[PDB]
């Protein structure tokens, strides 16, 4: 957990409905998004951060949490949008004599910033007496090994955790769900869906001066008034179709 | 307190309801019943009210022009 | 508990170096300090240095710095101590021991060396 | 830079007697003192760690106490197998300084 | 040679990649404050990084070429090297061993280059760059404008975004006179004209007039007296006062009993005159989480209670849901009832290995 692995996912179509076939977990824990809607969205990037904790600490893998893990080992941002997947791995990560291949950081001078990894093995100095790298009074070793055994209770058994963080920026989308894209229809009232941005309106050719890095435009009420087509990089103006009041 | 930005970028500040001891800060402090007025040169003359400050004290922008309180 | 097994005896000459192995049976490796303590014939014990295998380096006392090198082989679960520039005062029994360091919440309880090797007699022949 | 001083260096007692050994530190080490028992031809064994705790398997006759700069190891009833050399070690800070060692002999 | 200069209004960049036209938009971000104090260097330690760096160079022949970012710059950690050939920009994050005085000859910078985890390849002129390392991206904004620091305005369009998450604290300039400023978390009011270009900006914390401009959400302010803000005196230090208590609370004997009581005769223990560390309760029982009502489990160590009561018993699984305020059932009615205004924590763990016998317990 103190040296949690991180993998970057980009330039691919992500089908989140096969994640049930890879790990024997019971449900997602998705913050800011719903697990069933993941296949209908495009994200600029995905990050899969994997590690092992024990049962008690699975509750700490969540935005706004505090503890040993959330402070010194693995911290999630308060504005987190993603999904946490944790499953019991007592059959794999537990030995009869004890599994001491998994460790956690117990002491640290200050709390971790979100998504910060600290792999320093320096001796922690609780007091003022210098340690000079040697354990002693008020000189602790910050890393402590979990002792995982098959006879431990469900709260003390190992749990494998994978955190998926969805970077949804203004950049062009790179990770999308399986979704076939139809032909572009202009000058007609249609239900459009650009990279998961859904709406209803009339799409017209535009002469707005989008800079090469921009991808969409907003309005006074933060309503998307222009878009960039993901395939043919042109600028489309979105207009409400047609409506009015009718008096008798 | 400000004359229009078309006229001058010099402004006066009113700290409302505080004594002129609990107060960016010029050496032109003045004590009105409405508070502490910083950046306005108090004048013994009296004119028509231009910018109402309160408790009978008004401010204007007059001449080398500056903000005066009266 | 954990069992420590060292190598055999050594016979050397002044100006040479000696490498002594200490294989741990296992159970907390890469987090347990493998301390080395030497004992001169008829004299008291003396602490040379300690190594935590995950640190990579080795810490030593302010009497052996500069001529003692301790390294750990994680794959073989063996700790190696290399004492260079041997002299007459380097003939002793060389033990390897494992620290525990149980602390409750304030400083109560300290370190102790429960497992000791059988001892590696190193003789610096003249 | 912490030193440990023992007293006495060699005491001769009989079976069933009470043995008191003192271990003094130059400066306070809290409760980071240990007591080791070494028999000839064998590696030392732990009897007291933390100045007040008994290791697993240690007979109840051994008892340690004290804190700061004054410490004491006490054997309530001496035994024929309790004649050995006793070393006190401080775990406060590097270096871990062993005491001069007290040798308990048969009267 | 280190001189000091006023930055005037230089250093405004597009904070987002959203197109806006003819609008005044308020954004809080790392900006270089107006009329700041920039350091002017002439052609050597390493400058710090802080929250961001604004680099400016009035040049004509491209003498300055590259930059170095990192924490120690001694191959003990990953460092960012950004150089450029005649056309190709070379960006590397290897664990370089930089020389004391890096320079370029018309390469003598890093004697070693190991563990490269990322590699990216792509009148005077005033070139302005803003480097900031927020989130996990190293954002570089660039703007080159012909001058003859001018008392004018020009926005800095974004140029490069790199997913490198290298911790950066120090940086240095590489060449084969330049200005440096540091970004601070300021609030700005930006003006987007008809073509979507930032043409003006107001720094809301510069002076009272700019506070008025930001409060009105406009650049022109009419004559009058405007209630802008509220002045507050910020605290100087923190004071903590807790009672004189040293004994530890006896949670050992509650969770580690040999046999728990029956639910109808549930055991109760009183806890007082002690310091209770609720972070060791995880080491006594193999439960999965607390169920705390009126309080959060992580905050328990920051609170003082007049008393604590630990009520222990055994039920079966179906009835664990009944140990909660407002519940009804056999247990909540006839055995163990909790008040509706309950403030506490319920801890339940399976004990099938202890409380179950082959013939029945
Ligand atoms: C995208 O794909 C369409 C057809 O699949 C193709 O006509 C178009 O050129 C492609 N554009 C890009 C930028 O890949
Ligand atoms: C500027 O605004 C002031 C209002 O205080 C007005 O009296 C003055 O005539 C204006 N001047 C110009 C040139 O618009
Ligand atoms: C301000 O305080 C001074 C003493 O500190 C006092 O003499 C004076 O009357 C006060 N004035 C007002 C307006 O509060
Ligand atoms: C106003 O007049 C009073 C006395 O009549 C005098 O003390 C004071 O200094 C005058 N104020 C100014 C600004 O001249
Ligand atoms: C910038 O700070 C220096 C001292 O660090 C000071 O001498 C200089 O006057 C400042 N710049 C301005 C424009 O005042
Ligand atoms: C926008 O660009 C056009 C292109 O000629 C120019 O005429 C116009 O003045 C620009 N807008 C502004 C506000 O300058």
């Amino acid at each position: 957990v103190y040296a949690w692995n991180r993998k970057r996912i980009s330039n691919c179509v992500a089908d989140y409905s096969v994640l049930y076939n890879f790990a024997p977990f019971f449900a997602f824990k998705c913050y800011g998004v719903s697990p069933t809607k993941l296949n209908d969205l495009c994200f600029t990037n995905v990050y899969a951060d994997s590690f092992v904790i024990r049962g008690n600490e699975v509750s700490q893998i969540a935005p706004g949490q505090t503890g040993n893990i959330a402070d010194y080992n693995y911290k999630l941002p308060d504005d987190f949008t993603g999904c946490v997947i944790a499953w019991n791995s007592n059959k794999l990560d537990s030995k009869v004599g004890g599994n001491y291949n998994y460790q956690y950081r117990l002491f640290r001078k200050s709390n971790l910033k979100p998504f910060e990894r600290d792999i320093s093995t320096e001796i922690y100095q609780a007091g003022n007496k210098p340690c000079n790298g040697v354990a002693g009074f008020n000189c602790y070793f910050p890393l402590r090994s979990y002792g995982f055994r098959p006879t431990y209770g469900v709260g003390h058994q190992p749990y494998r955790v994978v955190v998926l963080s969805f970077e949804l920026l203004h950049a062009p989308a790179t990770v999308c769900g399986p979704k076939k894209s139809t032909n572009l229809v202009k000058n007609k009232c249609v239900n459009f869906n650009f990279n998961g941005l859904t709406g209803t309106g009339v799409l017209t050719e535009s002469n707005k001066k989008f800079l090469p890095f921009q991808q969409f435009g907003r309005d006074i009420a933060d309503t998307t008034d222009a878009v960039r087509d993901p395939q043919t990089l042109e600028i489309l103006d979105i207009t409400p179709c047609s409506f009015g009041g009718v008096s008798v | 307190i400000t004359p229009g930005t078309n006229t001058s970028n010099q402004v006066a500040v009113l700290y409302q309801g505080v004594n002129c001891t609990e107060v960016s800060t010029g050496s032109n402090v003045f004590q009105t019943r409405a508070g502490c007025l910083i950046g306005a040169e108090y004048v013994n003359n009296s004119y028509e009210c231009d910018i109402p400050i309160g408790a009978g004290i008004c401010a204007s922008y007059q001449t080398s022009q500056s903000i005066i309180a009266y | 508990e954990v069992q420590l097994v060292q190598s055999g005896a050594e016979v050397k000459e002044p100006g040479s170096s000696v490498k002594v192995s200490c294989k741990a049976s296992g159970g907390s490796f890469s987090t347990s300090g493998i301390s080395w303590v030497r004992q001169a014939p008829g004299q008291g014990l003396e602490w040379m240095g300690v190594i935590i295998p995950i640190q990579g380096t080795g810490n030593y006392a302010q009497k052996f710095q500069g001529r003692v090198t301790i390294t750990a082989d994680e794959s073989t679960t063996t700790v190696y101590m290399e004492l260079s520039s041997l002299r007459s005062d380097d003939t002793a029994l060389y033990y390897c021991a494992r620290d525990q360091h149980i602390y409750d919440s304030s400083g109560h309880g300290g370190l102790w060396f429960d497992p000791w090797g059988q001892g590696t007699l190193v003789t610096v022949s003249s | 830079a912490i030193r440990m001083t023992q007293s006495p260096s060699s005491l001769s007692a009989s079976v069933g007697d009470r043995v008191t050994i003192t271990c003094r530190a130059s400066q306070s080490i809290s409760s980071y003192l240990n007591w080791y028992q070494q028999k000839p031809g064998k590696a030392p064994k732990v009897l007291i760690y933390g100045a007040s705790s008994l290791h697993s398997g240690v007979p109840s006759r051994f008892s340690g106490s004290g804190s700061g700069t004054d410490f004491t190891l006490t054997i309530s009833r001496l035994q024929p197998e309790d004649f050995a050399t006793y070393y006190c070690q401080q775990s406060h800070s590097s270096p871990r300084s062993f005491g001069g060692g007290t040798k308990v002999e048969i009267k | 040679t280190q001189s000091y200069t006023n930055s005037f209004t230089r250093g405004v960049y597009y904070p987002d990649k959203v197109f806006r036209s003819s609008v005044l938009h308020s954004t809080q971000d790392l900006f270089l404050p107006f009329f700041s104090n920039v350091t002017w260097f002439h052609a050597n330690p390493v400058l710090p990084f802080n929250d961001g760096v604004y680099f400016a160079s009035t040049e004509k022949s491209n003498i300055i070429r590259g930059w170095i970012f990192g924490t120690t710059l001694d191959s003990k950690t990953q460092s960012l090297l950004i150089v450029n050939n005649a056309t190709n920009v070379v960006i590397k994050v290897c664990e370089f061993q930089f020389c004391n005085d890096p320079f370029l000859d018309v390469f003598r910078v890093y004697s070693s280059a190991n563990n490269c985890t990322f590699e990216y390849v792509s009148f005077k002129n005033l070139r302005e760059f803003v480097f900031k390392n927020i989130d996990g991206y190293f954002k570089i904004y660039s703007k080159h404008t012909p001058i003859n620091l001018p008392q004018g305005f020009s926005a800095l369009e974004p140029l490069v975004d790199l997913p490198i998450g290298i911790n950066i604290t120090r940086f240095q300039t590489l060449l084969a006179a330049y200005y440096v400023g540091y970004l601070q978390p300021r609030t700005f009011l930006l003006k987007y004209n008809e073509n979507g270009t930032i043409t003006d900006a107001v720094d809301c914390a510069l002076d009272p007039l700019s506070e008025t401009k930001c409060t009105l959400k406009s650049f022109t302010v009419e004559k009058g007296i405007y209630q802008t803000s509220n002045f507050r005196v910020q605290p100087t230090e923190s004071i903590v006062r807790f009672p004189n208590i040293t004994n530890l609370c006896p949670f050992d004997e509650v969770f580690n009993a040999t046999r728990f009581a029956s639910v109808y005769a549930w055991n109760r223990k009183r806890i007082s005159n002690c310091v209770a560390d609720y972070s060791v309760l995880y080491n006594f029982a193999p439960f999965f989480a607390f169920k705390c009502y009126g309080v959060s489990p992580t905050k328990l160590n920051d609170l003082c209670f007049t008393n604590v009561y630990a009520d222990s018993f055994v039920i079966r699984g179906n009835e664990v849901s009944q140990i909660a305020p407002g519940q009804t059932g056999n247990i909540a009615d006839y055995n163990y009832k909790l008040p509706d205004d309950f403030t506490g924590c319920v801890i339940a763990w399976n004990s099938n290995k202890l409380d179950s016998k082959v013939g029945g317990n």
